[PDB]
RNA sequence: CGAAAGCUAUUUAGGUAGCGCCUCGUGAAUUCAUCUCCGGGGGUAGAGCACUGUUUCGGCAAGGGGGUCACUUACCAACCCGAUGCAAACUGCGAAUACCGGAGAAUGUUAUCACGGGAGACACACGGCGGGUGCUAACGUCCGUCGUGAAGAGGGAAACAACCCAGACCGCCAGCUAAGGUCCCAAAGUCAUGGUUAAGUGGGAAACGAUGUGGGAAGGCCCAGACAGCCAGGAUGUUGGCUUAGAAGCAGCCAUCAUUUAAAGAAAGCGUAAUAGCUCACUGGUCGAGUCGGCCUGCGCGGAAGAUGUAACGGGGCUAAACCAU
RNA sequence: GGCGGUCUCCUCCUAAAGAGUAACGGAGGAGCACGAAGGUUGGCUAAUCCUGGUCGGACAUCAGGAGGUUAGUGCAAUGGCA
RNA sequence: ACCUCGAUGUCGGCUCAUCACAUCCUGGGGCUGAAGUAGGUCCCAAGGGUAUGGCUGUUCGCCAUUUAAAGUGGUACGCGAGCUGGGUUUAGAACGUCGUGAGACAGUUCGGUCCCUAUCUGCCGUGGGCGCUGGAGAACUGAGGGGGGCUGCUCCUAGUACG
């Protein structure tokens, strides 16, 4: 491995994604094969590209040490094997959707997904996403509104 | 197994030991790496 | 009182002669020795490479080998220059010792020199040191020089002329020591303090082998979780290219980048006809405080087979009754 | 022991910085030459290489320059010799 | 060139041995380029066993035929005060060879006397004496010592495992 020197990187780069982001999801890939990220990353790809990440790092001692900085929701996620996954632009979003599709794809564990940080609290698969955009659904609202 | 003065590993399973006054080699591996009188 | 086994010469070599060394007598100078100081020559030990030879690398390059009939050539190479070694018969340097001479004090039973009377001896041995020869083999051989035995008993080394300590005029049932020793055979410490070894090492032996074990100096990684386990992954361009009947991470050659990443070598090993298949490096998880491996050193381990009977401490026996220090 | 070799003289080493010092130890010479190759007097100074130069070359003779005895010595080796 | 030259008998066989282990067979193993049968190699093992003949003086070696095997060494190249006397060295003789010759040869060739009544140690046997604590007849105990320790083949297992 690399010195502090190193260890402060992945910190001070990780953070600035909490620091300037949009949601949090989870993961624990007991099992993770690279067919497994090789997806996510095309995942990531629609998701953008290199705007998402799960840089593995669950010691406490690293992506918590970016926690009691936001998200201090995490303290509790951060024990046995994750997977952290940031979004910088796009909804809220679908990253959300296809971790419980994925992952009931057999697809390794999900945490039982321990869920994180949009609000400040902890887990359940929403859609609630990505309709995002689907402000049609508020110009449906109207037409109809006005006619019926 | 090989008797010898010099015994040395051979493999990277090959792996000394001490037994009674006399040194040897186990190999988990490789039967021929068997070695005595160290 | 007290030698010699040497020199020289010898139809001489196990003989003999002169000299050397022994003894007796006589005579003679501060004569002779040791230490100190002063005055000398030296080419050995050592070192050095200008010389004489030898020698390596670099540079420079006369000259040699193929191609023409004097030119030409992906062959080898003296000198001088710079660097580095080697020498019994090399020296541009150079000791300690030794030797000659002068002076001076102490000590020594004239230890000195001469002359004369009598000799013996001219087969030496081992040990230390410096050497030649041999195999830096021989209880071998041949010089130098000192010691001892020879011609010297006594104590030590189990026993052992030649080693260590020490020079027996006679007596002593006194004492102190030397070498060497001190648990029993067996005189004297089951002594003191601090360490080491676990091998009967001590009490036979090398290259070399090895997580035995003690000590020292320094270094790497660590609760941003190290080392070892255990769960995971260990991937895409792509069988890299070349070369092969086949080289697909892995027979060889050249390259060894780039992706995707948490990390993953164009691969450290198993495997394959070649692929396939199993691991490693590396990273994520678990775990929860130390951990890794070089340097220097002490003592030990293997290596280690012999003939009548233990038979490689003299024995018993010893974990100190072994080794280091005081 | 025989067979071989050796037997006298000079020189170096072995030889341990005075002399001396052995081996069937390591290497080489001598058993002469010269009446000048002796005496004295006067005078003279080498090897090798670079450069230039007819025949001429790697090396004849000339010239200068380096060099400084690396040459010479009637014969071995040593020590000497301006 | 240290012992023996006021004698320390030499090759080979015979008889009798005895130790070592660097093990020939038999025993126990590891590895195997070990399928099996069977080998190879290293480790452990010295208990026992370990060939008759042809040729030659031989040892040896070659050859024949056996065998589980036909081991390597030490023991004055064990063993002549036990045997032999073929080899090698007495005087005879000849060949080739050298030499003028006498003669000579690790050249060859034919022929020739190996003695000793065992004092001591040792060793195989066998008695006498005394001891062992009154004398005596038996039967014992067993410290200790010695002896012995080899192996083939056929049948069954099974033409099975393996191939
Ligand atoms: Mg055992
Ligand atoms: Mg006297
Ligand atoms: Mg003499
Ligand atoms: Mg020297
Ligand atoms: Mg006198
Ligand atoms: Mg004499
Ligand atoms: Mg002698
Ligand atoms: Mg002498
Ligand atoms: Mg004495
Ligand atoms: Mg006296
Ligand atoms: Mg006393
Ligand atoms: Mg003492
Ligand atoms: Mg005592
Ligand atoms: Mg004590
Ligand atoms: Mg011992
Ligand atoms: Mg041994
Ligand atoms: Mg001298
Ligand atoms: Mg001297
Ligand atoms: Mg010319
Ligand atoms: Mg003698
Ligand atoms: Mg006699
Ligand atoms: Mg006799
Ligand atoms: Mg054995
Ligand atoms: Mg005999
Ligand atoms: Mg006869
Ligand atoms: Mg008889
Ligand atoms: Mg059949
Ligand atoms: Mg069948
Ligand atoms: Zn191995």
């Amino acid at each position: 491995m690399a010195l502090n020197l190193q260890d402060k990187q992945a910190i001070v780069a990780e953070v600035s994604e909490v620091a300037k982001g949009a949601l949090s999801a989870v993961v624990a890939d007991s099992r993770g094969v690279t067919v497994d990220k090789m997806t996510e990353l095309r995942k990531a790809g629609r998701e953008a590209g290199v705007y998402m990440r799960v840089v593995r790092n669950t010691l406490l001692r690293r992506a918590v040490e970016g926690t009691p900085f936001e998200c201090l929701k995490d303290a509790f996620v951060g024990p046995t094997l994750i997977a952290y996954s940031m979004e910088h632009p796009g909804a809220a979003a679908r990253l959300f959707k296809e971790f419980a599709k994925a992952n009931a794809k057999f697809e390794v564990k999900a945490a039982a997904f321990e869920g994180e940080l949009i609000p400040a609290s902890q887990i359940d698969r929403l859609a609630t996403l990505p309709t995002y955009e689907e402000a049609i659904a508020r110009l449906m609202a109207t037409m109809k509104e006005a006619s019926a | 197994m090989k008797v010898r003065a010099s015994v040395k590993k051979l493999c990277r399973n090959c792996k000394i030991v001490k037994r009674d006054g006399v040194i040897r080699v186990i190999c988990s591996a490789e039967p021929k790496h068997k070695q005595r009188q160290g």
